[PDB]
Parts: structure tokens; C-alpha cells; sequence
């Protein structure tokens, strides 16, 4: 009994993660499906930051604000 | 007056679009201020809308109508689309008068 | 009536404040109690929906007319929203303020919330979302108010990604009901007269109800989260409790922050004189960015360290900040240094105030918080007035707190909090 | 109470010059604090291509010990006094900034003179900031706006001291020697070239008086008479196509010959410029934006962002607009934005340029908000026009502008030219020069 699958009783194909890499002879219970997951939105690449001279001002002292506008960018000020 | 509202219900019946189960907002033809008006419709009217619709092209593409009983009535005949409608073409309007000015 | 502030009380609850400073640019604020502070589990983000739609169809002007109305007069309208509070701010000529006043009371007081508008503005809520997360300071001070608070300051300031398609014009109608009141208003003026602000009170603001909903009064729980994310750099802040908004010990707290590093002030520099910056450079020979993170609210506040480091160094950084701190709690301190940090604390207070945006920005959080004017110069003598041995009580406090962290990156050897 | 009044209302700055040709601006307004600042009219249109890097070096530099007060000193005082500092450049001026209290104005204009006039440049610290430069110059690699801007201004400034960038190449940057700094500072930093602008709670008197304390002598005359000169820049049209699919995302700008800094057709193409707006893609206006090109953005959903630039340096400029987008938009945007320039260009319309004037109104007033951009003002007046515009004249200016000079001044600007091209990411989509030059005229006028 020294197994997830003879231990813990429901909770073996919880634990326990199988992989059919080749298709069986019998059709596996509960087949699944992906239901279309969505794509989150492409935006500007930020800057990486390799210096510490350029690296500073950039840890946050402030509470979190953001500020939107009709005409002007929502910003975030920290 | 009295007249008047039994010879619409006479011209509401010659028209014919009750004897299929429509009503006159399905029947409006469908511009670009309609087409925002259905945009707009909430989920239960138009998917009431839709199958009234589809039961419609059903029945003309088998050459027949509902039975008698089955006919909507003018009493019960509600306007749906007509707030939205209403809505859609004021906004239109202010849109073309501020393009005017 | 350029020499003061005219301040007077509605017996409704509202407060009004004007400066007729004869400015070219008139600004008009109006600031609520309604941040992402008064939802429960099942309204969240529907502070971040009305904080985006603030620009719809509403009972006495349309979407369209706001837009372009407020664009032929070339003057600005915005919302700043806190976890506190939000603000809406417009700016314009003189001569079209009272149209720019109308707008934004029609925006604020009614609006219509038509439901094919949020369903078209709740994808904008998800890029905005994007938009704020494309920096990873957001996502940390989030989780860290989320891992601080067991309520009414865990809400999040952004709308959750399921609650994305959830949020209903019947939830946002619910919400403006209940905390857009007149009890929790403040219309402040810059360049405006006095008799106008209160005409268009009365005209407009009449109408609500009152206090509203109270809150939750934001209970600490502690603990701490780490979002393993594959970044180049690690960020990590460490947190316990502090003082509220006006409290000696708040007042503390914040020249405390400003003596162990609030920030640079010169670019590209050193920064020699932030304890924080000199311990960790004692020991380091990696890019770092270390500061106090210092946040108060009406009930509850937020003092600790954040530290960005290397995925190797972020031990030793956060240890070496750390070991500041407890060095700064333990004594050794000198008063040219308290005395430097409450000059910075002067300066950047100063430097908020000279813009009017921040002028009206402070004008309005402080009739919202306390009902009345402080002046800048007794706000100066009340920070002269802090003692080192407070600051010394406040380093003790977040020492012995129990601890709140947030971290994010690759935390190969970023320590835990019973590591600390 | 109206806006004419209150521009009245608004206080005259005072110029004075020094004995050696020094230029001491001052505005005093009731704030409690000051911006006090160095603009001096140096840069990488005064470089060499043998020295390209020296302004970036002297401003990295600067701040990293002097001879009075060596290494860290003038950090430990600017720290203990509460003040913010600041330095930058552009390709025509070098700028320090000082932000702090009004009681501290005399070590404020101490610490700038000595930052300006005694700075020593150490090896060690010269190797460490050549180290910093080159992270930074990686970072800035990285940045995808600023490489495109710098690959417009290379394209359209080709063959010119205009067409460096103003960090400069990386072998001139590794190359480059105290020699060479000590040069630029005995060659770029004269007298009569700087302006001391101070803005805020500062009495001119007392500024004058420290002026006259520290930055007397600050050795106007020539080595062996090698007094440089300015040269007008060719624009050139021509594009440049940096391809790098893997990207997410395409940054083009698309510019042309600017007027100058003395030209009085700024306002109104600062005004056109209004007309065709500003759009990001976190903006709340949605469809219903005044400016048609960002209301057809949203409605066809084509950039991320656009803005509109009109960057003027001595008898020249760039002006146009740059764009992020896709890489499936860009021939669209391309076409809208050049459709909505020829719509400027052609049928203007006094509703729609009274918006625009209104809208630049309230930029001037709001960008002149606050001590520190109306001491940035200040400097840049002085350096460019000779003196400090006031309110009232950009007023008058805009009273004057008006549609039909807009629509002559567009014709004459935007209509028929050869335009500037940089474009970074996959810009496949981007069209060719010659399709540009054909949306850059209209067959229908």
C-alpha cells in the first residue's frame, strides 16, 4: 500500500496525472475538451531595465492609483 | 375614434403578417438604425424574435399560416423594438445635427 | 477672493471649497467615498466599470454630446480612483466651466448605465487591466494589499478576469445608489466663484440620500504569496501594519519612509543618503532598487520594504534592507538624518502642492477626510513637530508586526517570511 | 474674469545679462517653492561625430563629484537640503534642473554653478558611467519608440550633425576620453550660451545678485578664436525599414520638414496638429471622438496608439505622426492618417478649427502649469526665440490663426513632399515609398 493509488482513494486521479501518448485499444471515461480559451491582448513590449542608475525610482513608496480620461492615458502612479 | 380602431384591425388583418405569428416591429425592414435597435434588444426578445422569425420563413416556404386561434392579436400585439428604435434615431439625429453644425 | 479658501458646509453633508486665484485654466474636482474599498465578493470591479464609464449616455446628455462638447472646449475630464476614494476632475476655460460643470454632474449624479454600453466597455476593461499590469509594481501592490487585508482593502483596484462579462448595469446602478451620496461628496473649485460652486450644489447634489453604506472596517490577516513569473528581476515587498491618516504615528511613519528612502532625487545618482540604498550597496554588486513602501488609509496602513534585485541577490538584498530597518528599530540613528528626511518629507509635500492638479487633488482628499482646511504651513509645523523617538517607535512597530509580503519573478533564493 | 484678463493677469518674467554675456531669467509667482535651472545651447547638433557621446557623458558626469565638492558631496548636500535634481538633452540643448524651497535658493545657484563650471571628471568614474552608458544605451535598444525616433530623425537628418542620436554610437562611447570632455566643456559651455531660469518663489534681485556671486566668470572668449557656427540641415524623403517579425507589435512615424523655432507658422501647424489629435488605446472616447482619424481607429480597430509630434530645432523640424499598431493594420493607418492630413490640406473648416485652436489653448495653459515646465519655458525661449513669448502674444497668434491661412499653411507644409519614414517590427504591411508619395497627393484636387 505503498502508492497514491492504493492510499488515497478518490483522490488517485487527482494525484496522480496520466498521459496516453500512444491511443489505447479501450476509449478512455471523460475525454474532454478545450472550449476555446481567449487570447489576452498584444501591447508595447516594456522596457527590461540593466542598470542600476536607470533601475532606480522604480520601487514603489506611494499607494497604488490609477487615473483614466476621456483624452488623455490611463496612467498608474505608484 | 371607434372607426378608426376597427378599420385598423380590418387593415391589420388584411396585411397578413399575423396569420404567420409576426408582429409589426419583426416586420419593419431591417436598416442600420433597426439593426442597432435588435443590437440593443435584451437576450429573451430577441431570441423570441429569432424563432418567431425562423417559424415565419418556415411556414411561407411551406405555403401555409398559423391556425386562427394561433394568430396574434392587435390588443396583444406590443411594441418592443419602438423604445429602442425611438432611441437609435434620436441619437442619429443629434449626430447629423452636430455634423450640420 | 484670491488671499484664502472659501469653505462653507451644505446641511446635506456636502462640502465646498473654491479659490478664485483668477487662474487662465479653471479646474473642477468632485470627490466621493467610492472606491474598490466599499465592495463585497459580489460586486468586485464594479468600481474599475464606473471608473471607465464615466463617459456614457446619461439623463441629460448624451455619450456623444459629453465627448464632443468636452472636446470642443478642449478642456479635460478624468477620474483618479484610490482604494479610498475616487475624483472626478475637469479643466477648462472660464468661460465654458459652467458647461463643463454641467457635464460633470450630469456624469456623476445620473447616469443611465444602458446595458449594451457596459457590454461593450467590459472589453475595455480588460485591456486597461493589461495596460496597468504591463508593469509588475501594479500586480505586486495588489497581491500585497490582497495578502494584507482579509476584506475591504484585498479588493482588488482592477476587475478580476472572471468577473470580466459579469459585472451588470443593475450592480452599478446599486453601487452609485449606495455610495454616490451626498454625505460622501466634495465639490472642490480652483478658479471658480463660491456663489456658482454652491448654485449648482443645490442644483445638482440635492437629491441623495446620505451617509450609505459604512464598510468593513479592513481587518489585518497577514500571511504572504509568491507569483513565480520567469522575470529577469525579482520583486519583493514586505509589509506590516501602521498608523491610519491623522495620526501622529501616520505622521511617523512617513518621515520614517523618507529616512530610510522614499525615493531618488537626482537621476541617475547613488542615493547616499537612503539607509536602505547604502546597507544593501554595503554588500551588493547587482543592479537593486530598494525603498520604503509607506501607504495610510481612513482606518488602516501599510509600512514596509520593497525591493527589487537579481533572481541570486534577493535574499541578501531583502536581508541587508531588513537588517537596516531592525538597526533603524533598535537606535542607531543620528538627528541630522531626521532632520534631512523631514526636509525631503517638506520638499515633496511643497512639490505635490505648487501644481494645481495636486493642489486640487489635496484640497479635495482633505475635505474628504477630515471636513476642513489644513494649511500647508501648519501641516509643516506638524511635521517639525515629529521626534525622532516616534520614528524610532514606528521602526519598532513594523519590526515586531506581524508581516504581510508579495513577491513576483524567479525565487530560486528569495527567502520566506519565517526566513525574516 | 475672462481669459484675455486673466492672461494679463498672468506675471512678465525679467531677463537680465551678466558682464559676460550671461542670460539671468527670472518668473516669481507665490508658490513656496522654485525650479532654478542651466539651459545650455549645446548638443548633438554642435558635435562632430568624434565626440558624440560628450553631452550624454558631461550629464552622466555632472553629478558624480566636482572640484569643490568630490565624489558623492554634492548628493549628501542636495539630499540633506530636500531638493529633486534633474539633467537631460536634446540634439540643441543641455538642461539641470533643481526643484527645492524658496529658502534655499542660494545653495541651489551655488550647486548649479559649481556642477556647470568646476566638474572633474575622474577615470575611475568615467570608465564606471562608460560601463552605465552602455547598459543604458541596451535598454534604450530595447525601447521601441525611441528607436524609431531616432531612425526618423538619422533618415530625415542623413549627411548632418542632426542625424546623430543623442547618446551617440557605442565605439565613440567606448573610445571617447576625458580629453574629449574637457574639450566640449571648454568649447560648448560659454557664457552667452547659457540661460539661468528660475521660476517660482524667487526674487529676480536676489537671483541677480547670486548670478553675479557665482557665475561671473565663466570664460566667454575662445581657445585660438575657434568660435563653431550654425549650418542648416538638409531634410531629406526617404524611409528607413528595420524588419524584426518576431516582435508583437509595429512602431512607423512618418514626418516632414518643420518650420523652425522662429517661424510663426508653429501655431497653426501645432493647431492642425490638434485637429488630427491623439488616440491610445486605453482612451475612453470610443467612437464617439471628435478627431476622425481616432474615431475611425475605433471603429476599425487598427492601432494600438497614435500621437502627433512637431519637434523644431534651428531653421528646421520634423513634423508628423507616429503610430503603434499591428502588423495587419499599418497600410490602413497609413492611408487614414495621410487622407485625414490631405482633408486638413484641402477642406478645412472653421468649426472643427476653432476645436483645435481651443484644444491648444488649453495645452499651452496646462503644459504652463507648474514652476518647474514654466522654468523649461523660460530656458527654451531664451535659447530659441531670444526672449520669453507671453501669454498674451501666443493668444494673439491664435486669434489670428484662423481656416483659410491653416489650410494654405497645411497646403504649404503637408501637400505634394517627400516625407521621412522609420519603421520598426513586422512591417510587411507598411507600403512602399512610392505608395506613401501617392497618398501624399490627391488626384481629386
Amino acid at each position: 500500500m505503498l502508492s497514491v493509488a492504493a492510499r488515497s482513494g478518490p483522490f488517485a486521479p487527482v494525484l496522480s496525472a496520466t498521459s496516453r501518448g500512444v491511443a489505447g485499444a479501450l476509449r478512455p471515461l471523460l475525454q474532454g475538451a478545450v472550449p476555446a480559451a481567449s487570447e489576452p491582448p498584444v501591447l508595447d513590449v516594456k522596457r527590461p531595465f540593466l542598470c542600476r542608475e536607470s533601475l532606480s525610482g522604480q520601487a514603489a513608496a506611494r499607494p497604488l492609483v490609477a487615473t483614466v480620461g476621456l483624452n488623455v492615458p490611463a496612467s498608474v502612479r505608484f | 375614434s371607434k372607426w378608426l380602431d376597427g378599420f385598423r384591425k380590418w387593415y391589420y388583418n388584411a396585411a397578413g403578417f399575423n396569420k404567420l405569428g409576426l408582429m409589426r416591429d419583426d416586420t419593419l425592414h431591417e436598416t442600420e438604425d433597426v439593426k442597432e435597435a435588435i443590437r440593443r434588444l435584451p437576450e429573451d426578445l430577441y431570441n423570441d424574435r429569432m424563432f418567431r422569425i425562423k417559424r415565419a420563413l418556415d411556414l411561407t416556404m411551406r405555403h401555409q399560416i398559423l391556425p386562427k386561434d394561433q394568430w396574434t392579436k392587435y390588443e396583444e400585439d406590443k411594441f418592443y423594438l419602438e423604445p429602442y428604435l425611438k432611441e437609435v434615431i434620436r441619437e442619429r439625429k443629434e449626430r447629423e445635427e452636430w455634423a450640420k453644425k | 477672493q484670491p488671499q484664502d479658501l472659501e469653505f462653507t458646509k451644505l446641511p446635506n453633508g456636502l462640502v465646498i471649497a473654491s479659490l478664485e486665484n483668477y487662474a487662465p485654466l479653471s479646474r473642477i474636482g468632485l470627490f466621493v467615498k467610492a472606491g474598490s474599498r466599499y465592495e463585497d465578493s459580489n460586486n468586485l470591479g464594479t468600481s474599475h466599470l464606473l471608473r471607465l464609464a464615466s463617459s456614457l449616455t446619461t439623463k441629460g446628455a448624451s455619450s456623444f454630446k459629453i465627448t464632443r462638447g468636452i472636446e470642443a472646449v478642449g478642456g479635460k475630464l478624468s477620474v483618479t480612483a484610490t482604494r479610498e476614494n475616487m475624483a472626478y476632475t475637469v479643466e477648462g476655460i472660464r468661460s465654458d466651466i459652467e458647461i463643463l460643470m454641467e457635464f460633470l454632474l450630469n456624469v456623476t449624479t445620473a447616469p443611465e448605465f444602458r446595458r449594451w454600453e457596459v457590454a461593450a466597455l467590459r472589453s475595455q476593461l480588460k485591456i486597461d487591466k493589461a495596460v496597468a499590469f504591463q508593469n509588475s509594481q501594479t500586480r505586486i501592490i495588489e497581491n500585497l494589499h490582497d495578502v494584507a487585508y482579509k476584506n475591504a482593502l484585498a479588493n482588488p483596484l482592477y476587475c478580476p478576469d472572471y468577473r470580466m462579462g459579469k459585472i451588470t448595469s443593475e450592480e452599478l446602478h446599486y453601487f452609485v445608489q449606495n455610495h454616490f451620496t451626498s454625505a460622501r461628496m466634495a465639490l472642490v473649485g480652483l478658479g471658480v466663484s463660491h456663489s456658482v460652486l454652491k448654485q449648482v450644489a443645490e442644483q445638482f447634489l440635492n437629491m441623495r440620500g446620505g451617509l450609505g453604506l459604512a464598510g468593513a472596517k479592513a481587518k489585518y490577516r497577514g500571511g504572504e504569496i509568491r507569483e513565480q513569473n520567469g522575470d529577469n528581476l525579482v520583486h519583493a515587498a514586505i509589509v506590516a501594519e501602521s498608523a491610519a491618516i491623522g495620526n501622529a504615528e501616520a505622521n511617523a511613519f512617513s518621515v520614517l519612509q523618507h529616512l530610510l528612502g522614499a525615493g531618488p532625487h537626482i537621476k541617475r545618482g547613488n542615493n547616499t543618503t537612503s539607509l536602505l540604498s547604502q546597507s544593501v550597496a554595503k554588500g551588493s554588486h547587482q543592479p537593486f532598487d530598494v525603498s520604503a513602501f509607506n501607504a495610510s488609509y481612513s482606518d488602516s496602513g501599510l509600512f514596509g520594504i520593497y525591493t527589487i534585485s537579481q533572481a541570486a541577490a534577493a535574499g541578501e538584498v531583502i536581508n541587508a534592507a531588513y537588517n537596516q530597518v531592525k538597526a533603524v528599530a533598535q537606535g542607531n540613528l543620528s538627528s541630522a538624518d531626521v532632520q534631512a528626511a523631514k526636509n525631503k518629507l517638506k520638499a515633496g509635500y511643497l512639490m505635490s502642492v505648487e501644481t494645481s492638479e495636486g493642489f486640487l487633488s489635496e484640497i479635495g482628499s482633505q475635505a474628504l477626510a477630515a471636513g476642513s482646511y489644513m494649511p500647508p504651513s501648519t501641516v509643516l509645523q506638524q511635521i517639525d513637530s515629529v521626534a525622532d523617538a516616534d520614528v524610532v517607535k514606528a521602526a519598532k512597530k513594523f519590526v515586531s508586526g506581524k508581516k504581510s509580503m508579495a513577491a513576483s519573478g524567479n525565487l530560486g533564493h528569495t527567502p520566506f517570511l519565517d526566513e525574516l | 474674469a475672462t481669459f484675455a484678463q486673466a492672461l494679463q493677469s498672468v506675471p512678465e518674467t525679467q531677463v537680465s545679462i551678466l558682464d559676460n554675456g550671461l542670460r539671468v531669467a527670472s518668473e516669481q509667482s507665490s508658490h513656496a517653492t522654485c525650479t532654478v535651472g542651466v539651459w545650455i545651447d549645446a548638443g548633438s547638433r554642435y558635435e562632430t561625430e568624434k565626440n558624440n557621446g560628450a553631452g550624454y557623458f558631461l550629464e552622466h558626469l555632472a553629478f558624480k563629484g566636482t572640484k569643490n565638492r568630490p565624489g558623492n558631496a554634492l548628493e549628501k548636500e542636495v539630499e540633506s537640503i530636500g531638493a529633486h535634481l534633474n539633467a537631460y538633452s536634446t540634439r540643441e540643448h543641455t538642461a539641470y534642473l533643481i526643484k527645492a524651497l524658496s529658502k534655499d535658493l542660494p545653495k541651489v545657484v551655488e550647486l548649479l554653478a559649481d556642477i556647470v563650471q568646476n566638474s572633474s571628471l575622474e577615470d575611475s568614474q568615467i570608465e564606471k558611467e562608460r560601463d552605465v552608458i552602455l547598459r543604458e544605451m541596451q535598454e534604450n535598444d530595447a525601447s521601441m519608440q525611441n528607436v524609431v525616433f531616432d531612425y526618423l530623425h538619422a533618415t530625415a537628418f542623413q549627411g548632418t550633425p542632426l542625424a546623430q542620436a543623442v547618446e551617440g554610437p557605442s565605439e565613440n562611447v567606448r573610445r571617447l576620453s576625458r580629453t574629449d570632455l574637457t574639450d566640449y566643456l571648454n568649447r560648448h559651455y560659454k557664457a552667452p550660451r547659457m540661460v539661468l531660469a528660475a521660476a517660482g518663489g524667487v526674487e529676480h534681485q536676489q537671483l541677480l545678485d547670486l548670478a553675479q556671486k557665482h557665475l561671473s566668470s565663466v570664460s566667454r572668449v575662445y581657445e585660438e578664436d575657434a568660435v563653431p557656427g550654425l549650418t542648416p540641415c538638409r531634410f531629406t524623403g526617404s524611409e528607413i525599414r528595420h524588419r524584426d517579425d518576431a516582435l508583437p507589435l509595429a512602431h512607423v512615424a512618418i514626418a516632414v520638414e518643420g518650420p523652425g523655432w522662429a517661424n510663426p507658422d508653429n501655431v497653426t501647424l501645432q493647431v492642425a496638429n490638434a485637429i488630427i489629435g491623439h488616440y491610445d488605446c486605453t482612451y475612453g472616447g470610443g467612437v464617439h471622438l471628435s478627431s476622425p482619424l481616432a474615431s475611425v481607429a475605433v471603429a476599425n480597430k487598427l492601432c494600438q496608439s497614435f500621437q502627433t509630434f512637431n519637434i523644431s530645432y534651428s531653421d528646421t523640424g520634423l513634423l508628423g505622426a507616429h503610430f503603434v499598431c499591428d502588423a495587419m493594420s499599418i497600410d490602413d493607418m497609413v492611408f487614414f492618417l495621410q487622407g485625414q492630413w490631405m482633408r486638413l490640406c484641402t477642406s478645412a473648416t472653421e468649426s472643427e478649427v476653432t476645436r483645435g485652436k481651443n484644444i491648444l489653448r488649453n495645452a499651452l495653459v496646462s503644459h504652463l502649469d507648474g514652476t518647474t515646465p514654466v522654468c523649461e519655458d523660460i530656458g527654451r525661449s531664451l535659447l530659441t526665440y531670444g526672449r520669453r513669448i507671453p501669454l498674451a502674444e501666443w493668444e494673439s497668434r491664435i486669434q489670428e490663426v484662423d481656416a483659410q491661412m491653416l489650410r494654405d499653411i497645411c497646403s504649404k507644409y503637408f501637400y505634394d513632399q517627400c516625407p521621412a519614414v522609420a519603421g520598426y517590427g513586422p512591417i510587411e504591411q507598411l507600403p512602399d515609398y512610392n505608395r506613401i508619395r501617392s497618398g501624399m497627393f490627391w488626384l481629386r484636387f
